[PDB]
């Protein structure tokens, strides 16, 4: 006879919307029933009553922590229909955000789970961290967590003056930053207790299951479509990918620790070598015209007009 | 050997192109 | 064209460390056990003259 | 005491939690003004409705607010707690949790900055500040 | 199961209301190939009262 | 695996109508029995009948349904609908969406001719 | 910088009158250069005590007690 | 050369084969040395030792509302109808702004003003459908609505966050000095 | 009579304010070893946060649940309370100087020691919330595990003095502290008086992340007080048991030259200044002590059920009985019998 | 009537003026909703031998400790008889402490694939 | 190896000076390690509402 408990909605593990229904004999769980919908809002529904322009910014909310690559997979959906290409420059700014976003969501996810073991103060040494990239978000797009920044056919603004001297600035030290989390969390004993052979996911059963990234990387298959399929600036750039081998949390721990450094490696790549240019494609039929034109140019007004409207 | 006399990015010379040149 | 653009510096930024750097510390795992041999014998040293003494001021009350 | 004291329920549902997180993070630190986030509704004071709040979540949520002891405020962060924000024309999203709770506080924004969550938690105590306990049984 | 496809990774289903069409929803299949890096899209059709086989 | 879960039954579409009144009176008789359970899970005020007369009327429902796919889909919903209520995965709130006339009375004009109608700019 | 000298420095500095002033609204003590001030009458400061980290080196004494 | 369901991409690289893993026999530590790391938990005194060293560093915190964080030209804040010098107002009445928002905040009507003007007789914005994305200002073809860098004005209850016009002007009057210094750092950039 | 009075009225105010103030020692340590600041806004820096918390606490309502015991629900934090504080009647802060100068001081500590799961027992029984269920039974089940461990540490130190008077242990301890030849064994007494007081790593009791809260989820005011005061109550009064018995209680040092140098005869002056000299020592001791308890929350991430049940009965356990057997046999080697 | 008597009278009584000014001072309205008891917001048993296994021999390994008391009292004047007498008494208790152990008493798909060709 | 140490004097961060220096390079697990301070004078100056580079600007 099981014995059924609701974990979540109200559990800091649960993330507040996560009501998990397991069943137990005594400790081990038998089933486990996870109930969700409990934040179906209906944004697959709502995007149908907007334009693309106005639907870009349902996607910022989809992944709260990795806005920017959610802009980039819509974006990027949105350009292959309309046949155009971003320009360079544009390209490698979408390039160092994705990974300046791929930062900020490892810095979450990692010092979330550490905190769900036990381990609370990597979570406050990363969020300072955090507090650093989201300047930059700031910087660029105005907002702190959904920028709305990257929009089909390029970013929206080109970067403020002095950017990519505070970028090259930050990265000077979030290695060392690294460093001290892997030093309270790499070779902890109880660390490893709490990580090593849980959650055993073999690599024929990663693919059935349709898991992708870290999760499948974990269990000794290199497949990364940053590699496999290359998009933006992911061509230029040179970094590695990580795979483990057993597919249990400590690989996957491994994983994202090591995709850490080489999102540091890529973001010092791209402060390095932003080209000149414009940043959004430069047709005025899908990309709105510069202000400057748009006040004196009969018709960038009338592109702009017929953009918004 | 030290960060008070550590150098000023700000100040470098950056890079400058005249014209940019894109292929259609 | 493009003037005042935010570009890097022509001979680009001073490369930054990305790779682990927890460089090793301490003495050999010998060096600590052996310490921790000398401090124990010598506090049980102490501890037995001190046990002896308070015998013998028994003996005298 | 009850201003120095703040305790929250967390309650945290979405985009808004984030910013709920960092104002804890150490460039904000909540917990220097008193203010220690508290998984239980029957160790806190404040309730603090951070996310879209949707038609399946809402007797989980009023649920919650009535097993909190008394006294206790609520405060809507976020455009989606205030008035239904981005989907507010959709089939599952309750149109603002003053449909439900009682609200003291509304903080506008998607999300509120931390500076915005920490301005209304001043609010919530200036409100505290002027409330009146014996001097209202004096007057009864 | 084939050698030449090996389409190992579900990646998503769904479908799409046509309400022209007799059958209303066609409802698609991706799949994914991590041994040859590729991709592949199968798509079928139903209606609201004719269902499709399940591929659990 | 992901295993199924309690009182869960895999989706079948009857190809004889005969078969498909086998498994409907079987989903009616569990219904039926489930009943007191309803009503400890949901503390409503109202009766075990209460509950079964509510079944009765839904079963009622569509007791003239002729075409078979039809029938098979409304049996699947009700399967899933029960299949709900027995787990405990629905609330109180919910749950008496079911039961809207064992609610008080909600006011004094419930316009039947069409001059009440009328008044109201309901005709 | 957490250092109980800093304090010290700061208070003598600032003189005992503005040490307690300091201590009764922000509660910390702050030396630092008066810029200007508003129509609403609060005052703003500006540091270069190097023992100041980014984003501390400007602040404001609000004129009332019930600030906001 | 010539492959059967197969590529040299998909060959496997020259080493995935994974060494065997050891066993205890051949270990370079000594037991001895192995017990010692164990039973004096070696690796948490370091742990133990990096967060003491965080003790003695300088802390992160700024103390609001005394002090503020980073602030940028771009920031996206409470909205505000602007004027121009001459202190005629700048909205038109255009409604683009109404047709892009994308959370439908907005609501404008208009009419020719007694003076032969078209201006709006009505713009509401319901900031708590707001979304505060910033489009409404992108779009304005001649400035008029502007998103502050202002994010304290929380309320005490929702029928004072049902902007009308005239509250909205009120903001733009009040804020016009900080506007200024917004759009004279980032007019080049739009 | 009335010096009695003043005695308990000068320690008991002295024992609530330490355990007042050592929540906002925990918060502000933690938060300094976070890059961050921690409670300095209610009261100047932060030292009327404790006080702050108490008052609101008190002016909270009583929910009672439907199907809780509320006799139970309201006494069994009452009790651990109780306990938790009994306990300090025997703590010497100088010889002979202690509310409590029993000749079985220790057998005394041990007692109301084991007197302290009962809350724990009993309040998963009280909620009824099942959270508060599995919590309590797993948290009995390793309060009583390492209360072994800590008894077990009890006898090795009484074999070194043959009495239960604490003074007499500590003033055993001029010729050396006894955590110089036992040092390994100070280790376990750490560890082991982390895991009986309940807090991280081995925080699986009431731990927030496997279990909302944990057994007192149900807790509202002066309830909550009580359990959180006996928490840190019993926090401060193991760190006392650990300096007692190994860090040598209030010896810090020979100062009979110094007070020869000063004074010339007895008086209240010198009196009191030996007076302050023992305490601020056995203070300093109890002070690192806490900030032990801090530190190790700081740094490392919490156990499992299963993982601290074989901690305490495959690797610690074995280990004393052990040490049991080498103890006895070096005092017989050395011929070093202890008198009574 | 000593300090010992007076501070163990004393501190029942702070507890009980503590819960006796939380009875008068706050607020006392209970309602169902509130009465309910929380498990993450919404309304809503086998064990483990190793569950009971800890606790039952808990008592013998206390009784085994606690039987030392006597010994670690009286250790001089039993002198190196009683030594030996409580070694062999602890070698006792601990074969019964090895044969737990070795049970493992509080402790809580690999085939091949093959096809018929 | 590229990406390998780089001393801390080559890191945008405060760090230390003086005697304190010579403790902290005494005291430390890595010496090489930044404190995680921005550089005042250095960091986000000017700030992005007063850069030169406004009035200059032309779209690209
Ligand atoms: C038996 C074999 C003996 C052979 C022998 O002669 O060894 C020589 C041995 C050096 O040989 P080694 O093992 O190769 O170590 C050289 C390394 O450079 C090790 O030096 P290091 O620079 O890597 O680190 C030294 C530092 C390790 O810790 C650190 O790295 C910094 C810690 C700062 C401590 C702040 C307080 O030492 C400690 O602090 C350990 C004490 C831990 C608690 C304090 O010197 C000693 O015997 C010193 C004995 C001190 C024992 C203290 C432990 C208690
Ligand atoms: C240290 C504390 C300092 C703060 C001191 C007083 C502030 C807190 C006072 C406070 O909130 O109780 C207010 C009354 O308000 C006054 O006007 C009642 C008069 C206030 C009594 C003041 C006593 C001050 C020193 C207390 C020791 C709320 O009780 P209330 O009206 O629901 O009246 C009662 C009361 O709460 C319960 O004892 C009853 O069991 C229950 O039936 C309920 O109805
Ligand atoms: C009573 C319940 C449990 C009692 C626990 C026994 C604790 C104890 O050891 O008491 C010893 C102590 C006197 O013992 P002793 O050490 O010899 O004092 C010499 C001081 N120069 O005793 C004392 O100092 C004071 C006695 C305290 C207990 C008195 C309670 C009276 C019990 C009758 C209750 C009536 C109903
Ligand atoms: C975790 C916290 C660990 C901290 C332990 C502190 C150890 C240092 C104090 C040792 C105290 C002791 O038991 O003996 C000290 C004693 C002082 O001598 P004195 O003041 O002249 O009194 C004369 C009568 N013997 O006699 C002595 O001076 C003997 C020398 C001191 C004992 C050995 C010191 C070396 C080992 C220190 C390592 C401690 C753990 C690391
Ligand atoms: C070489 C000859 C030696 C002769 C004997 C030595 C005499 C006694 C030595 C004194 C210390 C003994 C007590 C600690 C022993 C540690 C044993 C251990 O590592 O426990 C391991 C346990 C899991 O067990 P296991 O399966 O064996 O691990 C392999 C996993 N693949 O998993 C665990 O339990 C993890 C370890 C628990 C650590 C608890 C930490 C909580 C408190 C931290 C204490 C640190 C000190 C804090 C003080 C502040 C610093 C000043
Ligand atoms: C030390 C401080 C001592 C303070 C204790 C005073 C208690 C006063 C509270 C009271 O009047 O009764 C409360 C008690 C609550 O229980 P009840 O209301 O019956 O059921 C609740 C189920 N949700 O109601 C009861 O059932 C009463 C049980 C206790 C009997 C005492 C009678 C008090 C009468 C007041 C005069
Ligand atoms: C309040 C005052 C601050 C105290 C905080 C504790 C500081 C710990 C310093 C790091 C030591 C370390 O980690 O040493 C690590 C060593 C392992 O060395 P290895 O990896 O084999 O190096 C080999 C490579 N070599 C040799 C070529 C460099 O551990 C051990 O063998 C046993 C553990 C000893 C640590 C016990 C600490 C005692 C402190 C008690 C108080
Ligand atoms: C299994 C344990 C074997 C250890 C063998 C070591 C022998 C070394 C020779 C030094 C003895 C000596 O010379 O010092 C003698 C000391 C001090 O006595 P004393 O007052 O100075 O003698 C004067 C004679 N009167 C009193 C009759 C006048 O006596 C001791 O008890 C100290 C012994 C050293 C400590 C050994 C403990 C080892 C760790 C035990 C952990 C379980
Ligand atoms: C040992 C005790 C040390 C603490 C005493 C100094 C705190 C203080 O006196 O602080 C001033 C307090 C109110 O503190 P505040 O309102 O938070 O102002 C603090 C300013 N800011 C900017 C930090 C907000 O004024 C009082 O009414 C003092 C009466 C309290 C007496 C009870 C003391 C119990 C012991
Ligand atoms: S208001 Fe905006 S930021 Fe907050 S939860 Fe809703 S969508 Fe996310
Ligand atoms: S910020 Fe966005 S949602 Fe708000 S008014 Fe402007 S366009 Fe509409
Ligand atoms: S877009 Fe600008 S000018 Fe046009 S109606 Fe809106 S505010 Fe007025």
């Amino acid at each position: 006879r099981a014995f059924t408990i609701n974990f979540g909605p109200q559990h800091p593990a649960a993330h507040g919307v996560l009501r998990l229904i397991l069943e137990l004999s005594g400790e081990e769980i038998i089933r486990s029933d996870p109930h969700v919908g409990l934040l179906h809002r209906g944004t697959e529904k709502l995007i149908e009553y907007k334009t693309y322009m106005q639907a870009l910014p349902y996607f910022d909310r989809l992944d709260y922590v990795s806005m920017m690559t959610n802009e980039q997979v819509f974006s990027l959906a949105v350009e292959k229909l309309l046949n155009v290409e971003v320009p360079l420059r544009g390209k490698y700014i979408r390039t160092m955000f994705g990974e300046i976003t791929r930062v900020l969501n490892h810095l979450m996810s990692v010092c979330s789970h550490a905190m769900d073991v036990g381990a609370l103060t990597p979570f406050l040494w990363g969020f300072e961290e955090r507090e650093k990239l989201m300047e930059f978000y700031e910087r660029v797009s105005g907002a702190r967590l959904h920028a709305a920044y990257v929009r089909p056919g390029g970013v929206s603004q080109d970067l403020p003056a002095g950017l990519l001297d505070d970028i090259y600035m930050w990265a000077t030290q979030f290695g060392d930053r690294l460093d001290e989390i892997e030093e309270l969390l790499t070779d902890n004993r109880i660390w490893k207790l709490r990580t090593v052979n849980i959650g055993t996911v073999t690599a024929q059963d990663a693919l059935n299951l349709g898991l992708s990234g870290p999760m499948l990387r974990g269990s000794g298959i290199p497949f990364d479509i940053r590699k496999n399929a290359p998009y933006d600036a992911y061509d230029k750039v040179d970094f590695d990918v990580p795979v483990g081998m057993n597919g249990d949390c400590y690989d996957r721990y491994l994983i994202r620790m090591a995709e850490f450094r080489q999102s540091l490696r890529i973001i010092e790549q791209c402060c390095n070598d932003m080209p000149a240019g414009a940043v959004k494609v430069e047709d005025f039929k899908i990309n709105s015209p510069p202000r400057n034109l748009m006040k004196e140019d009969m018709e960038a007004l009338i592109h702009h007009f017929l953009l918004y409207t | 050997p030290s960060w008070e006399n550590i150098k000023d990015i700000r100040l470098d010379p950056k890079v400058h192109v005249d014209e940019v040149y894109e292929p259609i | 064209p493009s003037v005042g653009q935010d570009l890097p510096p022509v001979g680009g930024y001073e490369p930054v460390q990305w790779r682990r750097n927890l460089p090793a510390r301490g003495f050999r795992p010998l060096v600590y056990l052996a310490a921790l041999c000398g401090i124990c014998g010598y506090g049980f040293y102490r501890a037995l003259g001190g046990i002896q003494e308070r015998r013998e001021l028994k003996r005298e009350k | 005491a009850r201003q120095g004291s703040f305790w929250p329920v967390t309650f945290g549902l979405a985009c808004c939690a984030v910013e709920m997180m960092h104002v804890s993070a150490p460039r904000y630190d909540q917990d220097r003004l008193g203010i220690i986030f508290r998984a239980s509704p029957r160790q806190s004071d404040i309730m603090i409705v951070a996310g879209t709040l949707t038609n399946k979540m809402a007797p989980v949520l009023r649920q919650v607010y009535d097993q909190m002891p008394e006294p206790r405020w609520v405060i809507s962060m976020g455009s989606c707690a205030n008035g239904g924000g981005y989907y507010h024309f959709s089939y599952s999203v309750v149109r603002g949790c003053d449909r439900i709770v009682p609200v003291d506080v509304y903080v506008p924004g998607c999300p509120p900055t931390s500076e915005a969550l920490m301005y209304g938690v001043f609010q919530l105590q200036r409100k505290m500040r002027n409330t009146k306990i014996t001097r209202m049984w004096y007057r009864k | 199961d084939n050698t030449s496809t090996q389409y190992k990774s579900i990646i998503d289903i769904t479908a799409v209301d046509y309400p022209s069409r007799e059958n209303r929803f066609e409802v698609v299949y991706n799949f994914l190939s991590v041994r040859h890096n590729s991709r592949i899209r199968l798509k079928t059709y139903a209606t609201e009262v004719t269902p499709v086989p399940s591929i659990t | 695996a992901i295993i199924a879960t309690a009182f869960a039954e895999t989706v079948k579409f009857s190809g004889s109508k005969q078969e498909l009144q086998k498994r409907t009176l079987a989903l009616y008789r569990q219904f039926l029995r489930g009943a007191p359970t309803f009503a400890d899970l949901y503390e409503v005020q109202f009766s075990i009948p209460t509950i079964r007369t509510k079944i009765r009327q839904e079963f009622e429902r569509h007791r003239f349904v002729d075409d078979l796919s039809i029938q098979n889909v409304l049996y699947a919903k009700g399967h899933m609908e029960y299949q709900e209520c027995i787990n405990f995965w629905k609330q109180q709130a919910q749950f008496l969406k079911y039961f809207p006339e064992e609610d008080d009375i909600q006011g004094r004009h419930q316009p039947s001719n069409f001059v009440d109608k009328f008044l109201k700019n309901r005709a | 910088s957490s250092s109980l000298y800093r304090v010290l420095r700061n208070a003598w500095e600032v003189g005992p009158r503005s040490y307690w002033k300091q201590l009764n609204s922000i509660g910390d003590t702050k030396s630092g250069r008066l810029v200007g001030t508003d129509i609403y009458g609060n005052k703003f400061y500006e540091t270069d005590h190097q023992d100041e980290i980014h984003l501390r080196t400007r602040y404001v004494e609000y004129k009332e007690k019930d600030y906001d | 050369n010539i492959y059967a369901g197969g590529s040299a991409a998909a060959a496997p690289p020259a080493g995935f084969r994974i060494h065997r893993p050891a066993t205890w026999e051949e270990s370079e530590e000594g037991a001895l040395s192995k017990a010692t790391k164990y039973f004096l938990l070696a690796e948490m005194f370091r742990g133990l030792y990096v967060v003491l060293e965080q003790f003695f560093r300088a802390p992160y915190t700024i103390y609001y509302p005394f002090e503020k964080g980073p602030v940028s030209p771009r920031f996206r804040g409470e909205h505000a109808l602007r004027r121009y010098p001459s202190g005629e107002e700048r909205c038109i009445a255009c409604k683009l702004c109404e047709a892009i928002c994308p959370a439908l905040a907005i609501t404008i009507d208009a009419e020719e003003r007694i003076d032969g003007s078209r201006r709006t007789t009505k713009y509401d914005i319901d900031m708590t459908k707001c979304i505060y994305c910033g489009y409404c200002q992108e779009s304005c073809p001649v400035d008029a609505i502007v998103e502050t860098p202002n994010v304290e004005y929380a309320t005490e209850t929702r029928e004072e966050l049902l902007y009308n016009k005239e509250k909205l002007l009120a903001n733009g009057d009040k804020w016009e000095l900080e506007l200024q210094y917004a759009l004279d750092a980032d007019a080049p950039y739009r | 009579m009335i010096i009695n009075i003043v005695e308990i009225l000068i320690f008991l105010v002295c024992v609530l304010f330490s355990v007042a103030y050592l929540t906002v020692a925990e918060r502000k340590t933690l938060a300094y070893m976070q890059r961050r600041l921690g409670p300095n806004f209610v009261g100047y820096y932060g030292l009327l946060q404790a006080f702050a918390d108490a008052v609101k606490l008190l002016l909270k309502e009583i929910v009672l649940p439907k199907e809780s015991n509320y006799i139970i629900l309201v006494i069994s934090p009452l009790i651990t309370l109780i306990t938790a504080l009994i306990g300090w009647v025997v703590i010497p802060l100088g010889p002979g100087i202690t509310l409590g100068e029993l000749n079985l001081g220790i057998l005394f500590s041990l007692a109301i020691g084991s007197l302290g799961v009962f809350g724990s027992l009993l309040s998963g029984w009280s909620s009824n919330s099942k959270y508060s269920l599995l919590g309590s039974i797993r948290s009995t089940a390793q309060l009583i595990s390492y209360e072994l461990i800590l008894t077990s540490i009890f006898i090795i130190i009484i074999m070194f003095v043959s009495s239960l008077n604490i003074t007499t242990i500590i003033e055993t301890q001029r010729v050396v502290w006894y955590c110089i030849p036992l040092l390994p064994l100070l280790l376990i007494f750490f560890i082991a008086s982390v895991a009986e007081t309940a807090r991280p790593p081995f925080d699986l009791t009431e731990s927030e992340s496997e279990l909302v809260a944990g057994y007192f989820t149900e807790y509202s005011g002066s309830p909550f007080v009580f359990f959180f005061l006996a928490e840190y109550s019993n926090i401060i009064l193991i760190s006392a048991f650990n300096g007692y018995l190994l860090l040598g209680g209030y010896l810090s040092f020979n100062y009979s030259y110094l007070f020869n140098i000063l004074f010339n005869d007895y008086s209240y002056v010198s009196f009191l200044f030996e007076g302050l000299i023992n305490s601020s020592a056995y203070a300093i001791k109890l002070v690192f002590l806490m900030f032990s308890f801090i530190w190790v929350r700081a740094a490392f991430p919490r156990f499992t059920y299963d993982n601290l049940i074989n901690f305490c009965w495959i690797i610690l356990l074995p280990l004393l009985f052990g040490i049991f057997l080498i103890i006895p046999s070096t005092l017989y080697i050395f011929d070093s019998f202890p008198t009574l | 009537m000593n300090t010992f008597i007076i501070f163990i009278i004393l501190i029942p009584i702070v507890g009980f003026a503590l819960l006796a000014v939380n009875i008068l001072l706050a607020v006392y309205k209970p309602y169902n909703e509130k009465l309910g008891a929380f498990e993450c917001g919404l309304t809503s048993l086998a064990f483990n031998a190793a569950f009971i296994l800890v606790a039952i021999l808990f008592l013998p390994f206390d009784l085994e400790i606690s039987t030392l008391l006597p010994y670690v009292m009286s250790i001089y004047l039993v002198s190196n008889y009683g030594f030996t007498i409580v070694l062999l008494f602890l070698l006792i208790l601990i074969i019964g402490f090895v044969y737990e152990i070795n049970t493992n008493a509080l402790k809580i798909n690999t085939d091949s694939l093959i096809y018929k060709l | 190896l590229p990406g390998g140490p780089v001393p801390v004097f080559k890191k945008y961060t405060v760090g230390s000076k003086g005697i304190w220096e010579k403790l902290r390079v005494l005291l430390a697990i890595a010496p090489n390690r930044s404190t995680g301070n921005p550089i005042v004078p250095l960091y986000r100056v000017p700030t992005p509402g007063s850069r030169p580079e406004a009035n200059v600007y032309q779209d690209p």
